[PDB]
C-alpha cells in the first residue's frame, strides 16, 4: 500500500538522520504511534526533515482514541514489518524504550496511556513478524515493560535550583518532637536540627547521618544525649530536657522518611555526574566541593563500565550512570549486586595491580547503591547487605580491596554532601509529615 | 604511549600536575622523561588530561608539560577526544591557537566538535560565533573548513547549515550555524544580533509550543539526567576493544 510506502519513508528517514539519534528516533515514533500523541508524530516527522501531512496523522492512528488497542491492523503490520527488518539489539532496546515511557497511569487524561494488560499484549504482536529466535530471545530480555518516571538526580554544588535548606528552627523542632514521632523521624530531625543549629562538627554530623543510614539507630541516639550534656549546648538547658523525654516518649511500618532519606540519598549520589551540560544554571568561579569526587567516580566508572561494555560503556551523566550499570548487571535487587560483585572479580583480576583499585571499586559501588536505591524502595540496604556479606567480603579481600561502607560513609569526607543534602530534604519532609 | 596501568610514579607525577606543583612536575620530569606522554585508556587520564579538563587551564602549566615535549595527539579524556577537538568542542580560541602555535595536529573532524553545543540556544553568541570564526580562520577557512566530513560522510557546511535547537521539552528549531558564521567572519555585529534574536524569538516560540503540546512525552524517559539541552554530539571515530575481551 502507498500508506505503507509512506510509513517506510517515514521509518527510514529516521535512519537518515545521524545513527546516534536511530534509537531515539525509533522509541519516540514507536510511542507516538502507540500513545497517538499528535504532537510527538508531527515533531518527530519534521525532525527528520520530512512534511507532516494531515493524512499522516489519520494513518498513524494520531487522532485514535483506544487505548486498549492502539495500533490499527493496518498499522499493526506496518510496525511489525518494520521491527522485522531491525536487529535484536536495537529492537530490544526500541521496545523497551518505547514501553518504558508510557505510563500506566496518568491524572491528567488525554495523555498517551496503556495498561500492563495492554503492554503484555502489544509486545508480541509487535514482534511477530520478527525472527521467532529474535523473538523469544526479546520476549526473555524484556521482562520489564513498565513505565520508568525516572526520578531526577541532583547536585547542590553547581547551584542546583532543585536544592531548597530545610528551615528547621528550635522553636519548630520542639513543637514537632513532642514524640508522636517514631524514632526514625526522631532521628532525622534531630540531624536536621543539629545541622542548622551547629550542634556538631561536619564529621559530627556525618557521623550520626551514617548512622541512621545503617540503621544503627541505637548507637546513633546514643551520641545524640552525649553531644547534649556538653555545657556550649545546652543554650543552643529547658528544652534541652525536652529533647530526652522525647526520646522516651516515642511511636515505633509506615517508614516513608526512611524511604524518602534512601531515594533522596540515591538521587545526591547518582547526581554527582551532573554538571552545567545537564543542569541549566541560568545564573553565575569557585570549584565544586564535590568536584573531586566526581572526577574520580567518572574515572573508575569508565574504567570498569567500559572494562565490560566497549566503547558503549562510556558515562557522562546521571542517566548514563544509571542506564550502564543496570546494562553492566544484565551480562532480585540483591541478585543483581551479586552478579556486578561477580563481574568485578574479573575487573579485579585484570587490576590487581592498579594501585587507585579499592578508591575505584569504592567509588563505582557508591555509583551502584545510587542507581538502584534511586529506581526502587529497600533497595538501598539490600545492596549494602550482600557487599557486606563475609563471602562478598572475601571476594574482595582476596583481591586487596576492603569494602567497609560504614567506615566509607562515616569517616571519608567526600561522601559528607551525600549524606547532608539527604538529611537535608529528609527533615523538611519529616517537618511537613509530622505538620499534619 | 599506552599504560593501561598508570604506574606509582606516573600517578605521582599526575597529582603534583592536579596539585599545581610546578616545581615538582619540573622535577619529576627532568629524572623520568618518559611520564609526560603516558596516558590510560579509555579514561585517558594523564598529565595532560591534568590540565586540559579543567574550567581554567593553567598554561602555566601546561608550557612545563610544553618544555618537557608533551605531545598533542592522543586522546586526553574518555570521550577520546584530541586536544584540538576538545578546543574545538569548548569554542576555547585561547586554547586552540596555543595547541595550534605548539603544532598539535587537527584531525578532520575537529571542526565539527565547533558544533555540538549548537543545539544549546544560550551558546548563540557573539563571542561564541566570533571565537568559531577565529577557530575557522586558523583551521584555513569557511569555505576550506566547510569540506571536511567527520566519519559518518556528512560535511562541516552541510552540517552547519542543517543545524538545529533543542529545548528542555525535545523540539527543535531549525537554524543555519554556517550564516550565523557567514554573517561575520572577519555593521557585521548587527547583522549577527539581528539572525541571533530572529532565532532566539523562534526558539522561545517554538518551546513555548512544545510546553503545551510535547509536555514531557520526550523529556520524561528521554532526557532526565541527560544533557540538557543535549549536545550534538561527533559520530564516534576512535574505537577500543573492551578488556573483558582483552
Amino acid at each position: 500500500n502507498i500508506r505503507f510506502s509512506r510509513f517506510k519513508q517515514i521509518w527510514q528517514a529516521i535512519e537518515k538522520t545521524p545513527k546516534s539519534k536511530h534509537i531515539l528516533l525509533k522509541s519516540l515514533f514507536l510511542k507516538g504511534l502507540l500513545t497517538h500523541n499528535k504532537p510527538l508524530l508531527e515533531e518527530i516527522i519534521r525532525q527528520i526533515e520530512l512534511i507532516p501531512y494531515s493524512s499522516d496523522l489519520e494513518m498513524l492512528g494520531a487522532f485514535s482514541q483506544d487505548k486498549a488497542h492502539p495500533l490499527s491492523p493496518e498499522l499493526l503490520e506496518f510496525v511489525q514489518e518494520m521491527l522485522a527488518n531491525e536487529s535484536e539489539k536495537v529492537l530490544l532496546t526500541i521496545l523497551m524504550n518505547a514501553f518504558q515511557s508510557i505510563p500506566e497511569l496518568s491524572l491528567d487524561s488525554k495523555t498517551g496511556t496503556l495498561s500492563m494488560k495492554t503492554k503484555k499484549a502489544l509486545l508480541p504482536l509487535l514482534i511477530e513478524k520478527v525472527d521467532t529466535s529474535i523473538a523469544k530471545s526479546i520476549m526473555s530480555q524484556l521482562t520489564d515493560i513498565s513505565f520508568d518516571s525516572v526520578l531526577p538526580a541532583f547536585r547542590p554544588s553547581i547551584g542546583d535550583p532543585s536544592y531548597q535548606k530545610t528551615n528547621i528552627n528550635l522553636n519548630k523542632y520542639l513543637s514537632l518532637v513532642g514524640n508522636k514521632t517514631d524514632i526514625s523521624e526522631f532521628l532525622i530531625l534531630t540531624i536536621g536540627l543539629f545541622t542548622s543549629l551547629k550542634i556538631g562538627d561536619k564529621g559530627f554530623l556525618q557521623e550520626l547521618s551514617a548512622d541512621y543510614l545503617f540503621v544503627r539507630y541505637d548507637d546513633c541516639l546514643h551520641k545524640i544525649i552525649e553531644k547534649l550534656k556538653e555545657k556550649e549546648v545546652i543554650e543552643q538547658e529547658k528544652e534541652v530536657q525536652k529533647i530526652l523525654e522525647a526520646s522516651g516518649n516515642l511511636k515505633r511500618t509506615s517508614n516513608n522518611p526512611r524511604r524518602f532519606f534512601e531515594t533522596r540519598l540515591a538521587q545526591y549520589i547518582n547526581g554527582l555526574s551532573h554538571s552545567e551540560k545537564t543542569i541549566e544554571i541560568d545564573s553565575i568561579d569557585k570549584e565544586p566541593e564535590d568536584e573531586e569526587l566526581r572526577d574520580n567516580t567518572l574515572k573508575a566508572c569508565n574504567k570498569i563500565l567500559q572494562f565490560f561494555l566497549g566503547d558503549c560503556g562510556r558515562v557522562d551523566t546521571p542517566r548514563e550512570m544509571e542506564q550502564k550499570i543496570c546494562i553492566f548487571a544484565n551480562g532480585s535487587i540483591s541478585g543483581h549486586t551479586c552478579n556486578i560483585v561477580g563481574m568485578l572479580a574479573k575487573y579485579m583480576t585484570e587490576y590487581k595491580e592498579d594501585l587507585d583499585l579499592q578508591n575505584d571499586i569504592n567509588l563505582f559501588l557508591i555509583q551502584v547503591i545510587g542507581v538502584y536505591a534511586k529506581r526502587g524502595f529497600h533497595a538501598m540496604l539490600e545492596v549494602i547487605d550482600v557487599l557486606h556479606d563475609p563471602y562478598v567480603q572475601d571476594i574482595f579481600k582476596g583481591y586487596g580491596v576492603q569494602v567497609n561502607l560504614y567506615s566509607y560513609f562515616k569517616e571519608n569526607p567526600e561522601l559528607a554532601g551525600f549524606l547532608q543534602h539527604a538529611m537535608n530534604d529528609a527533615t523538611t519532609y519529616t517537618q511537613a509529615l509530622v505538620n499534619k | 604511549s599506552e599504560m593501561k596501568i598508570a604506574s606509582a610514579e606516573l600517578r605521582e607525577l599526575m597529582k603534583a600536575v592536579s596539585e599545581g606543583h610546578y616545581e615538582t612536575v619540573n622535577t619529576i620530569l627532568d629524572k623520568d622523561p618518559e611520564l609526560v606522554n603516558q596516558y590510560a585508556p579509555p579514561t585517558y587520564d594523564s598529565p595532560l588530561a591534568r590540565v586540559l579538563n579543567k574550567k581554567h587551564i593553567d598554561y602555566k602549566m601546561l608550557d612545563i608539560l610544553v618544555k618537557h615535549h608533551v605531545d598533542f595527539d592522543y586522546p586526553i579524556n574518555y570521550h577520546k577526544e584530541t586536544p584540538i577537538e576538545l578546543a574545538c568542542k569548548n569554542q576555547d580560541l585561547q586554547l586552540f591557537k596555543y595547541l595550534v602555535q605548539h603544532n598539535a595536529p587537527i584531525s578532520e573532524q575537529a571542526p565539527h566538535f565547533l558544533l555540538v553545543n549548537s543545539t544549546n540556544i544560550k551558546y548563540l553568541t557573539e563571542d561564541k560565533i566570533k571565537n568559531t570564526c577565529e577557530i575557522i580562520k586558523l583551521m584555513g577557512g569557511l569555505e576550506a573548513v566547510s569540506s571536511k566530513c567527520d566519519a559518518e560522510g556528512n560535511r562541516f557546511g552541510e552540517q552547519a547549515r542543517k543545524s538545529q535547537l533543542i529545548n528542555r521539552f525535545g523540539g527543535i528549531v531549525k537554524y543555519d550555524y554556517m550564516q550565523l558564521l557567514q554573517s561575520v567572519y572577519p555593521g557585521s555585529t548587527e547583522v549577527l544580533t539581528n539572525l541571533l534574536n530572529k532565532i532566539r524569538g523562534q526558539f522561545s516560540s517554538k518551546e513555548t509550543y512544545d510546553q503545551q503540546n510535547l509536555k514531557d512525552s520526550i523529556s520524561l524517559f528521554f532526557m532526565t539526567g541527560g544533557e540538557i539541552p543535549p549536545s550534538r554530539k561527533v559520530p564516534e571515530s576512535r574505537f577500543e576493544e573492551a578488556g573483558i575481551d582483552t
